[PDB]
RNA sequence: AGGGGAUCGAAGAUGAUCAGAUACCGUCGUAGUCUUAACCAUAAACUAUGCCGACUAGGGAUCGGGUGGUGUUUUGACCCACUCGGCACCUUACGAGAAAUCAAAGUCUUUGGGUUCUGGGGGGAGUAUGGUCGCAAGGCUGAAACUUAAAGGAAUUG
């Protein structure tokens, strides 16, 4: 089989989130970096790890993958969080109410531009 | 102990429930105890259905359909696939699959 | 049947008060059943009552607060000599510093350490503590 | 030594909290064993029973041991644990932990005049535990503890020293019947009884005074 | 042995020292 | 009492009934019964805007109470409620547990995800029930967002609200976050309005 | 209430159906019945 | 409960729930103290004052404690018309 | 004891399987099955849960009756709200329990609403004997000598 252990999944996954910059979509390149980056015991397991590197950052061109997280989607991310329309959905774009809805306003005594539709099952 | 709070059967309020005879293996079981299906199919079967309507003197001729309703005892429900042992949590449904 | 309705008016009096409530309805009225709640309320134990007239034994209402832990009667209404007050008390009392027995007299309805003063004794009822 | 994990323990080294009524009084939860013993150093700890247990495997009987712990003050304070693990020694060492994390206090009354100290219970209580059920009721001066064995050890540890029990259900459970009577003795509290109908104004929690001190 | 066929051995012998004794009376 | 400047302005009912706020479920439990005003044909219960208000107010008065903002804790399981949630945490000091509800936050005094709260609010108890439960533990009160029909055992303040709509749940967090700022002073004055949009606080579908 | 009658009057029905329920215990009928005399091989003695 | 002479010798007094005035035990761990901030003219709280409440465990579990704390709150002048008597 | 007697079928007879198969499976088949007149008086006759009364948690569906809605289709049928009396059902534990579970099996060591019936370790034994009822099969009432340290209930891991 081809399943890969937590041993090679987590460690690839370490890599992304510190070394985004640098990691290419080109398993020569990124197999010298592995190098330079981490320290690991074995040609067999070095391959492996830059191996599902490489796999990852090609998943990442395609649209953002749940568990893995870096500086530049973040950034992204909140960017997008400070969205707000030019008018709110809340104002007023003439406010409708039913004849209940209406009995309630008188009640608690406010006044307010009250425009009453026929309801029913 | 009590495995079922329905005794394995539907009768409240009554004392008395005439009785009706398994298909495979004709033993008496109470009406409302029986597990019962309905099966419904065309005639002609799915396979045949070209065949047939090439051999129609008629043009549009709907396939008829046969009806009937099916009652097993436990014995052969549980052996014919139609029910299987149920998880303890998993007893208390009861909405079909 | 309705066998003793002082025994049901204790009853939901007991259930409310162990489930929060502050209030109850108990029906039917009767003069034994005012006697004894004009007791728990002498002590504190009960708090305002009302009686509902409606030409049929009536209905009461009371206010209850958090002090009633158990109220309820001894039925039959046993005999008791003024010597055997010692040996009901210190069977259905939390304590012999606190609680009371409602026993019936000819003086009246009354709990037994104004039974002692008195030096009367009769039936006994119920009790509250 | 000791590094708090929690807002109490912070504040026990720190000794904004002295005794342990205020624990109680506001009901705080205890989970560090090191607080309760910061508070009451002087307690004295007894194993009831040791028993063994087993489970069924392939390989025969996996067998491990179950200990039974009390911990008390002899002044109001008691607790009960139950560990199991696979040796003996470890079983005792976790139990005194696990009881003295559930210490709770009693009330001691009069059984009479108000004569002199505290020596019995305020009013009867019971307790359940299983199918065994242990109550307690007072008893006059020089009573003594009218108690089997294994319950009197809990009643000399907690305090009272006049008190009549009468048990019911199959005793011979040892845990069962510890259980019920711890059970019954801290239930002590939770009766209302005249001396108490007073409205006494809610104390502010020690946890919202020292807010500075209890983040770190 | 099932409780149902006991109690039928049982009728079966009660049913011949019935008749044993049948002929003293 | 209150100054009368916290009565229920009309500003603010144009919002909350725009929002449908005070659409209620069909069906209503007893003890939702004193929030609802009326019941429309085909069944819908209006809920009374003055008592959501009102409420509201309260709860946010026991906001303010607690000293170290960081001790008060918003959960919210559920997607329309989730930035909602971040924004209440950002604009003032609560912590907020936004995505899925780690069981042993409140218990286990070991894990990575240990809160010690002083008050926690959740938007729907009846999705948030783990959070709820585990608050019965170690007392700690509960503050939620309750439609009629939702469940209120171990609940203290109730804010009655429509709880199904994407407008009606932002706009009550939003809400709240306004009153805790002004309580303790970060707004001037309660006359004026707040110049931060409720859109901020709605979960956007892409 | 329970299985019993707590009237006042009904003292006969407590006495009479206790009398009839002590037959169970294995003491009360070996005693009453005398089976000692009867069967025993000592007969009720200590020793023989 | 004091002694002889008038010493008290009662470790601690217990607190009791505000709507239903019971005993607040050592170890009920549902039960909760609420603090409702109190305000200046200004409209703006007062540091470290408030106006508490107590609810017990059992009231909670029941769900009678959103309507209990209206009661309560109402009397007290911290809400208008939330809570009406007559149900 | 009359009548009826198509089906199925204790007994009986056969074919096959089998070491045996006077059993299961296949085909016959009397009594029975059904009705009139008269006996018996039994069952896992079970909800393994006596009857009357009061009180205590939430939610929906359905049967009968009544009230309000001139609701809607063409007060009959439906729809909405309420109420009384039933057959039940879903969620929960203030509570109960040895547990399985239970809205009663709760309001029982904080032990008392009225009342009837039954049980006292397992076997011998629902047996012997004496009565009484029945045409018979049998039903109701029901021991003793002797023997014995366990039988038994609900859950847990294998």
């Amino acid at each position: 089989g081809r399943v890969r252990t937590k041993t090679v999944k987590r460690a690839s996954k370490a890599l992304i989130e510190r070394y985004y910059p640098k990691l290419t979509l080109d398993f020569q390149t990124n197999k010298r970096l592995c190098d330079e980056i981490a320290t690991i015991q074995s040609k067999r397991l070095r391959n492996k790890i830059a191996g599902y590197t490489t796999h990852l950052m090609k998943r990442i061109q395609k649209g953002p993958v749940r568990g893995i997280s870096f500086k530049l989607q973040e950034e992204e991310r909140e960017r997008k969080d400070q969205y707000v329309p030019e008018v709110s959905a809340l104002d007023l774009s003439r406010l409708n109410v039913d004849n209940q809805t209406s009995d309630l306003v008188k009640s608690l005594g406010l006044k307010l531009p009250l425009s009453v539709i026929n309801v029913s099952a | 102990p009590k495995k079922r709070a329905s005794n394995g059967r539907n009768k409240k309020g009554r004392g008395h429930v005439k009785p009706v005879r398994c298909v495979n293996c004709s033993k008496s079981i109470p009406k409302d105890k029986a597990i019962k299906r309905m099966a419904i199919r065309n005639i002609v079967e799915a396979a045949a259905v070209r065949d047939l309507s090439e051999a129609s003197v008629y043009p549009e001729y709907a396939l008829p359909k046969t009806y009937n309703k099916l009652h097993y005892c436990v014995s052969c429900a549980i052996h014919a696939r139609i029910v299987r042992v149920r998880s303890r949590e998993d007893r208390k449904n009861r909405a079909p699959p | 049947t309705r066998s003793s309705v002082l025994a049901d008016a204790l009853n939901a009096i007991n259930n409310a008060e162990k489930t929060g409530k502050r209030q109850v309805l108990i029906r039917p009225s009767s003069k034994v059943i005012i006697k004894f709640l004009q007791v728990m309320q002498k002590h504190g134990y009960i708090g305002e009552f009302e009686y509902i007239d409606d030409h049929r034994s009536g209905k009461i209402v009371v206010q209850l607060n958090g002090r009633l832990n158990k109220c309820g009667v001894i039925s039959p209404r046993f005999n008791v000599k003024i010597g055997d007050i010692e040996k009901w008390t210190a069977n259905l009392l939390p304590a012999r510093q606190f609680g009371y027995v409602i026993l019936t007299t000819s003086a009246g309805i009354m709990d037994h350490e104004e039974a002692r003063r008195k030096h009367v004794s009769g039936k006994i009822l119920g009790f509250v503590y | 030594g000791w590094v708090p994990v929690t807002k109490l323990g912070r504040l026990v080294k720190a000794g904004k909290i002295t005794t342990i009524e205020e624990i109680f009084l506001h009901s705080l939860p205890v989970k560090e064993f090191q607080i309760i013993d910061t508070l009451l150093p002087g307690l004295q700890d007894e194993v009831m029973n040791i028993k063994p247990v087993q489970k069924q495997t392939r390989a025969g009987q996996r067998t491990r041991f179950k200990a039974v712990v009390v911990v008390g003050d002899s002044n109001g304070h008691v607790g009960l644990g139950i560990k199991t693990a696979k040796e003996v020694a470890g079983a005792i060492r976790a139990g005194i932990i696990i009881a003295k994390l559930s210490v709770i206090p009693i009330r001691r009354g009069y059984w009479g005049t108000n004569l002199g100290q505290p020596h019995s219970l305020a009013t009867k209580t019971t307790g359940k535990c299983g199918s065994v059920t242990v109550r307690l009721i007072p008893a006059p001066r020089g009573s003594g503890i009218v108690a089997s064995p294994a319950v009197k050890k809990l009643l000399q540890l907690a305090g009272v020293e006049d008190v009549y029990t009468q048990s019911n259900g199959k005793t011979r459970t040892l845990e069962n019947t510890l259980k019920a009577a711890f059970v019954a003795i801290g239930n002590t509290y939770g009766f209302l009884t005249p001396n108490l109908w007073a409205e006494q104004p809610l104390p502010v929690s020690p946890l919202d005074i020292y807010s500075d001190e209890a983040s770190a | 042995m099932r409780a149902k066929w006991r109690k039928k051995r049982t009728r079966r012998l009660k049913r011949k020292r019935r008749k044993v004794r049948a002929r003293s009376k | 009492s209150l100054p009368a400047t916290f009565d229920l302005t009309p500003e603010d009912a144009q919002l909350l009934l725009a929002a449908n706020t005070h659409l209620g479920a069909r069906n209503v439990q007893v003890h939702q019964e004193p929030y609802v005003f009326n019941a429309r044909p085909d069944g819908v219960h209006v809920i009374n805007v003055g008592k959501t208000w009102e409420k509201l107010v309260l709860a946010a008065r026991i906001i303010a109470a607690i000293p170290n903002p960081e001790d008060v804790v918003a959960i919210s399981s559920r997607t329309f409620g989730q930035r909602a949630v971040l924004k209440f945490a950002a604009h003032t000091g609560a912590t907020p547990i936004a995505g899925r509800f780690t069981p042993g936050s409140f218990t286990n005094y070991i894990t990575r995800s240990f809160k010690e709260p002083r008050l926690v609010i959740v938007t729907d108890p009846r999705s948030d029930a783990q959070a709820i439960k585990e608050a019965s533990y170690v007392n700690i009160p509960v503050i939620a967002l309750t439609d009629l029909d939702s469940p209120s055992e171990f609940v203290d303040v109730a804010i009655p609200c429509n709880n199904r709509g994407k407008h009606s749940i932002g706009l009550i967090w939003y809400l709240l976050a306004r009153e805790v700022l002004r309580l303790r002073g970060a707004l001037v004055d309660r006359t004026q309005p707040w110049s931060i949009m409720p859109d901020l606080y709605f979960y956007r579908d892409p | 209430g329970k299985g019993k009658p707590r009237g006042l009057n009904s003292a006969r029905k407590l006495r009479v159906h206790r009398r009839n329920n002590r037959w169970a215990e294995n003491n009360y009928k070996k005693r009453l019945l005398g089976t000692a005399f009867k069967s025993s091989p000592f007969g009720g003695s200590s020793h023989a | 409960m004091e002694n002889d002479k008038g010493q008290l010798v009662e470790l601690y007094v217990p607190r009791k729930c505000s709507a239903t005035n019971r005993i607040i035990k050592a170890d009920d761990h549902a039960s909760v103290q609420i603090n409702v901030a109190k305000v200046d003219e200004e409209g703006r709280a007062i540091p470290g004052e408030y106006v508490t409440y107590a609810l017990s465990g059992y009231v909670r579990s029941r769900g009678e404690s959103d309507d209990s704390l209206n009661r309560l709150a109402q009397n007290d002048g911290l809400l208008k018309n939330v809570w009406s008597y007559s149900r």
